[PDB]
RNA sequence: GCGAAUGCCGGCAUGAGUAACGAUAAAGAGGGUGAGAAUCCCUCUCGCCGUAAGCCCAAGGGUUCCUACGCAAUGGUCGUCAGCGUAGGGUUAGGCGGGACCUAAGGUGAAGCCGAAAGGCGUAGCCGAAGGGCAGCCGGUUAAUAUUCCGGCCCUUCCCGCAGGUGCGAUGGGGGGACGCUCUAGGCUAGGGGGACCGGAGCCAUGGACGAGCCCGGCCAGAAGCGCAGGGUGGGAGGUAGGCAAAUCCGCCUCCCAACAAGCUCUGCGUGGUGGGGAAGCCCGUACGGGUGACAACCCCCCGAAGCCAGGGAGCCAAGAAAAGCCUCUAAGCACAACCUGCGGGAACCCGUACCGCAAACCGACACAGGUGGGCGGGUGCAAGAGCACUCAGGCGCGCGGGAGAACCCUCGCCAAGGAACUCUGCAAGUUGGCCCCGUAACUUCGGGAGAAGGGGUGCUCCCUGGGGUGAUGAGCCCCGGGGAGCCGCAGUGAACAGGCUCUGGCGACUGUUUACCAAAAACACAGCUCUCUGCGAACUCGUAAGAGGAGGUAUAGGGAGCG
RNA sequence: GUUCGUGGAGCCAUGGGGGAAUCUGGGCGGACCACCGCCUAAGGCUAAGUACUCCGGGUGACCGAUAGCGCACCAGUACCG
């Protein structure tokens, strides 16, 4: 079987990253949500 | 006539395959007019319109020059009869005395070498392109236009010919493969005699596959479905159609004139369908 | 503004073991490039450089305590020097 | 103001020193370190994988890699060990993979269109890859880096100066790049097997043997040139409305000729200047490994690929991408310029580079019996083969063990006589099993049933003989056989991998698909048949609309419904 | 919309159709008519008084680490997705 999580850097990269937010109307949504609440890390981080 | 199959193996005692004959006019394909790569989609942005379209194989689409006022007066030569799996006929590729490449589907009976000629000065032969005030009364004819000047559109399908069954003033009427006697205008253009490729009735797809060939996807019947998609579906053990019959969106199936009434397109036919 | 250069010669024994070649390696700032770096050493060392080398060298996460962090990233140079002259100051 | 809300939070109990300690591949022994050793290091035996439980990459993970010092915590036990903690190092690129090159699905998006706003379509253009193009092979070095550092050797891009030649020159045109599936003829290579030939430290065990005795290795890379095997291409003249033309380029028609060819270009292989490697065994061996045995040998024969020539050839329908580099012709422009080939000198940038990568480091809360893409993936025998059995190189003994050998559970083996009598049912288990040779019915859509059912043989030794391939025509080496004569055992695919069969009905034509994670079916699908609608700015569908699917389709087409 | 939900349904804006006048011209005083009163629409701007506390300070029959903001502490962190 499969498991759900199976990682790919360029998939997160443009599907969680920070244009992949700001290209949307709710992901400003997200972008004003997360610096409201404090968050350190606004946008999921894709180690290089 | 029709290429069959002893019955080797099951699902092959009933398939038939077209008889590839005029196909050996040329073998390879000519890559100089048909750059354009068909982009299969069976949807729109996003959502399956078309039910149970896709799949298959890919197929690269041959750019047609239809509109047959490009040259007028120039004449041609038919040099190869070659395959289209985007239409229903095999198409003629000929060429020039200009020296143009072009690609018109071949009507029924065409040789290698003859002249044909996309003008109003051409004599009654196979091939050429004439308008419907200079084609006589009674002569089968193809690939004729609606409104003039926007290619050719009616009667492009394998063996069908549309016929001139008279004049009325400046429209002239002639017969649609239904069946449906329509009026058009005197100077689009026409190319005479049948379409060919007349065993394409004859073929039988044989397997599930050459459906799925040709890239039809398995189209599930509504008897079987759930009352949510569709009115037939649900009941316990195969209930009786639910009084209606019905599409998977409410409208009538069977027996629903569908035609917008008050079509602009209208007033031009005297007929509407041969039963 | 000189936009300077190399912070300090890293030491090491493989250091150390090119410092009988013409290699003379040394950490430099983390944004140059091959070519300023010739022209780092060229003219602050007033040298002949044949064929400098680069890689970049990922830190190490570290911690002190109950408080995990990470050291620096930063980049390392080797310089393949012309041959006949050598540097005369970098004597570690 | 608490004792209740299967209340919540934090601690501690019962269950209890109980189950378990994680594939039934397997451990034993002698030394060393150490306070402490079944578990750490070394040595001698035994077992396991070996189409991997071995090696190389891309994912993914992010220092987990190496050294030194230690066991606070972790490792289903201990542990001096550790993929655990502290510190110090370690990833070196013009040629490898990406960007400074291009493009497909798709996304963004000048112009334009639509929508209360957020916004949604959308030409040109841009982004977008395990797709195209592009210049690197061999060996050594560290404890950790290697197609990068070094040794040999070969190339590419751009610029500058000189020599020679030319009508030079594009975001323009043109050919090419440019392609399906299956079967495959010829040559070569990777890979592999032998030799009575070459070289090597050794040995004659225990009964026989100093000999065609045993064991190991008999290579790799390599420019120009030369041979072998293929791929591509007709060479000139005129006319021509076309390339949304500007052409000497391309397309078409006239051809004195060549024409299954040859010439000219493009690859692969061998040889090739030369360079590197060079064992098994023996001494020094803590580790690591180092000297070694040489002046090492580096020769011949065969099997032979899915890999290379390649854009080969044949057949079939379902008809099998784009653009860029590069080749050629020109517009504006320039012809003291610009372009091409040589000769010398320079410049070649940014990121990745360690380790695990079929697992203890990836995803599964875990050092989890699960899953994870591509390539090499040996030898011997079973006809063959990535199957089966064993074993090279490589690793591993699975991170709890030691006793006794109760009932009982799982797995496996066997059994007098009956042979399905137990049960809802031959469920399960067992027999048949591979190959060759006779024979094969009812019925039929003439294919099939069919491997029907039933049987006979399979081991080893010797003799004779038909050939085929390489080699030279056979000597040598592999393959397909046939006949005769014997020998042993209960048993001769002697082990392992390998159909139980037939008749009769029901249902579904058949192959296939589904209820991830209790139902693989008489359910779905299917070819085919019938009905109905739609003539095109089609019908129908999504969207408020634009627009899109239909479809760059035309009643022999498309949509819907029903039976199959 | 105003309390106005179609009721006798005015007034304020209008999605559509018809459609003028410029003080002897118009609108309103809740179907409507006459009188009598109020005001000039179909152009635009305007501080002050009013709401709220990211932040600054003072107060509290406010609390005292299971309270108080989720965090008095290196917290929107570790951790889960
Ligand atoms: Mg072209
Ligand atoms: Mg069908
Ligand atoms: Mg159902
Ligand atoms: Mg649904
Ligand atoms: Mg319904
Ligand atoms: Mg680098
Ligand atoms: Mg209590
Ligand atoms: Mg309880
Ligand atoms: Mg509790
Ligand atoms: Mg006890
Ligand atoms: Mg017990
Ligand atoms: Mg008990
Ligand atoms: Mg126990
Ligand atoms: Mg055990
Ligand atoms: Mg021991
Ligand atoms: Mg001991
Ligand atoms: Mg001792
Ligand atoms: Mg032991
Ligand atoms: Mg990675
Ligand atoms: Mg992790
Ligand atoms: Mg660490
Ligand atoms: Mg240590
Ligand atoms: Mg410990
Ligand atoms: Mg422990
Ligand atoms: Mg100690
Ligand atoms: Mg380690
Ligand atoms: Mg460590
Ligand atoms: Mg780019
Ligand atoms: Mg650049
Ligand atoms: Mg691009
Ligand atoms: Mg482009
Ligand atoms: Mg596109
Ligand atoms: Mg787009
Ligand atoms: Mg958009
Ligand atoms: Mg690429
Ligand atoms: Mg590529
Ligand atoms: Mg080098
Ligand atoms: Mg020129
Ligand atoms: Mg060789
Ligand atoms: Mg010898
Ligand atoms: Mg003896
Ligand atoms: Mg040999
Ligand atoms: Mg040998
Ligand atoms: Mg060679
Ligand atoms: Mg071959
Ligand atoms: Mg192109
Ligand atoms: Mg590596
Ligand atoms: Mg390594
Ligand atoms: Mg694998
Ligand atoms: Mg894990
Ligand atoms: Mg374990
Ligand atoms: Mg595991
Ligand atoms: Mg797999
Ligand atoms: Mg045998
Ligand atoms: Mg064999
Ligand atoms: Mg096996
Ligand atoms: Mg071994
Ligand atoms: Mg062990
Ligand atoms: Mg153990
Ligand atoms: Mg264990
Ligand atoms: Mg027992
Ligand atoms: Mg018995
Ligand atoms: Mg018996
Ligand atoms: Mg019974
Ligand atoms: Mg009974
Ligand atoms: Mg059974
Ligand atoms: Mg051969
Ligand atoms: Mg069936
Ligand atoms: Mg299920
Ligand atoms: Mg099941
Ligand atoms: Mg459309
Ligand atoms: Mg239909
Ligand atoms: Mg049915
Ligand atoms: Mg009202
Ligand atoms: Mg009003
Ligand atoms: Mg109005
Ligand atoms: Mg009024
Ligand atoms: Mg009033
Ligand atoms: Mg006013
Ligand atoms: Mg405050
Ligand atoms: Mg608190
Ligand atoms: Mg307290
Ligand atoms: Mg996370």
């Amino acid at each position: 079987m499969k498991r759900t999580w199976q990682p790919n850097r360029r998939k997160r990269a443009k599907t969680h990253g920070f244009r992949a937010r700001m290209r949307t109307p709710g992901g400003r949504k997200v972008l004003k949500r997360r610096r409201q609440k404090g968050r350190w890390r606004l946008t999921p981080a894709v180690r290089k | 006539a029709v290429k069959k199959f002893k019955p080797y193996t099951p699902s092959r005692r009933f398939m038939t395959v077209a008889d590839f004959s005029e196909i050996t006019k040329t073998e390879p394909e000519k890559s100089l007019v048909k750059p354009l790569k068909k982009t299969g989609g069976r949807n729109n942005q996003g959502r399956i319109t078309v039910r149970f379209r896709g799949g298959g194989h890919k197929r690269l689409y041959r750019i047609i020059d239809f509109k047959r006022w490009d040259k007028v007066g120039i004449p041609a030569k038919v040099a190869a009869i070659e395959y289209d799996p985007n239409r229903s006929a095999r198409i003629a590729l000929l060429h020039y005395v200009d020296g143009e490449k072009r690609y018109i589907i071949a009507p029924d009976g065409l040789q290698v070498g003859q002249q044909v000629v996309a003008g109003p000065d051409a004599p009654i032969q196979v091939g050429n392109a004439l308008p419907l005030r200079f084609i006589p009364v009674g002569t089968v004819v193809h690939a004729v236009e609606l409104e003039p000047k926007k290619g050719a559109k009616l009667a492009r399908a394998a063996g069908t010919s549309a016929q001139i069954q008279g004049r009325e003033g400046d429209y002239v009427i002639l017969r649609l493969p239904s069946g449906e006697l329509r009026k058009v205008h005197g100077e689009c253009y026409a190319t005479v005699g049948a379409v060919g490729n007349a065993d394409h009735k004859n073929i039988v797809l044989g397997k599930a596959g050459r459906s799925r060939w040709l890239g039809r996807r398995p189209h599930v019947r509504g008897a079987a479905m759930n009352p949510v998609d569709h009115p037939h579906g649900g009941g316990e053990g195969r209930a009786p159609r639910g009084r209606p019959p019905a599409s998977p969106w409410g409208w009538q199936t069977k027996g629903l004139k569908t035609r917008k009434r008050r079509k602009p397109s209208s007033r031009f036919i005297i007929a509407r369908r041969k039963k | 503004t000189a936009y300077d250069v190399i912070l300090a010669p890293v030491l090491s024994e493989k250091a150390y073991a090119g410092f009988a070649e013409g290699k003379y390696t040394f950490w430099v700032h983390p944004k140059a490039t091959k070519t300023e770096i010739k022209n780092a050493v060229e003219t602050a060392f007033k040298v002949k450089v044949v064929k400098v080398n680069t890689l970049h060298v990922r830190g190490k996460k570290k911690r002190l305590g109950r408080y995990l962090g990470k050291r620096p990233d930063r980049k390392k140079a080797i310089v393949q020097v012309a041959p006949g002259q050598k540097i005369e100051a970098l004597e570690g």
